[PDB]
């Protein structure tokens, strides 16, 4: 039995997709059926996503996938408030480790703590039904 | 027809005014004549992109249409599944239509020279009704 405590994966500056690629082409913008229904997956990069990223940190998006969401949208006036279990760091140029969740990001956000980020107290009501000896029919040599 | 004035239109243009298109026939209706009888895509010489290609066929599909159907913004819009005003397109407002097939009767000529002659007379009682309309701006009705 294990557990496992998360938070959505809000970022302090993640900007909608088709706002931060610059020149709009009828392809990206129209959401032609025949087009999005017919071409490859387009590479992007953490750039197209993230105010300051690397033009250089990619991965592979659905095309028009942009017209399927919608970030979460956090003002400026926030990226300099701790308490908020908020992503506030860019994320990590590769793959993986962007997305298996970066913890750590989230160590700002607690006042003081040796019971790390989260603690729980449960009472584990378990019922075994067996075939098993006895208490005293194994402790009676007998 | 881009004419400024009157007086940059054809006499005859403007004398009994401009041509309007003959009855749909075989020959009066050819396909648009920039209508494509093949499309290039540019290959690599010992091998094809099968999902080049793909979307090669994608983008032939949304020019065929433009070309076939969607000349016109009003148009490409309605196939979207949308609407335009005819204050989107500046267009002017078909309020009413009437259709008649215009007859007559012949005139049986009856001298010594002209007897087995005829003259048809075509007189047409005709009659249109222009719903009551609301005009929203100052304008003219044509």
């Amino acid at each position: 039995t294990l557990a496992v405590t998360r938070f959505p994966p809000t970022h302090e500056m993640e900007m909608h997709y088709l706002v931060g690629k610059e020149n709009l082409t009828y392809t990206d913008i129209a959401c032609d059926p025949a087009l999005m229904a017919n071409l490859p997956p387009r590479e992007v990069s953490l750039k197209e996503f993230f105010h300051s990223s690397p033009d250089s940190a990619k991965f592979k998006i659905a095309e028009g996938q942009w017209y399927r969401t919608q970030p979460d949208r956090v003002a400026f006036p926030y990226n300099a408030l701790d308490g908020f279990p908020f992503y506030s760091a860019l994320p990590s140029t590769d793959l993986k480790d962007r997305v298996l969740v970066n913890t750590n990001n989230y160590d700002e956000i607690f006042q003081s703590m040796q019971l790390a980020h989260w603690n729980m107290q449960t009472k584990f009501n378990i019922n075994v039904y067996r075939h098993m000896p006895t208490t005293r029919d194994s402790i009676m040599t007998s | 027809l881009t004419y400024a004035n009157p007086s940059n239109m054809p006499s005859e243009d403007y004398k009994w005014g401009v041509r309007v298109a003959n009855l749909k026939s075989i020959w009066t209706a050819p396909l648009p004549p920039d209508t494509r009888t093949s499309e290039n895509m540019t290959t690599g010489t010992s091998t094809i992109d099968i999902m080049g290609l793909q979307a090669a066929y994608a983008k032939l599909h949304t020019e065929q249409e433009r070309d076939y159907f969607m000349t016109r913004y009003r148009d490409i819009m309605k196939e979207f599944g949308g609407h335009t005003s005819y204050d989107g397109d500046n267009r002017p407002l078909l309020l009413m239509r009437s259709e008649f097939w215009a007859s007559g009767y012949d005139v049986d000529g009856t001298d010594q020279s002209s007897l087995g002659q005829f003259s048809g007379r075509v007189q047409q009682t005709f009659n249109h009704k222009v719903p009551r309309f609301y005009v929203p701006e100052h304008g003219v009705i044509m």
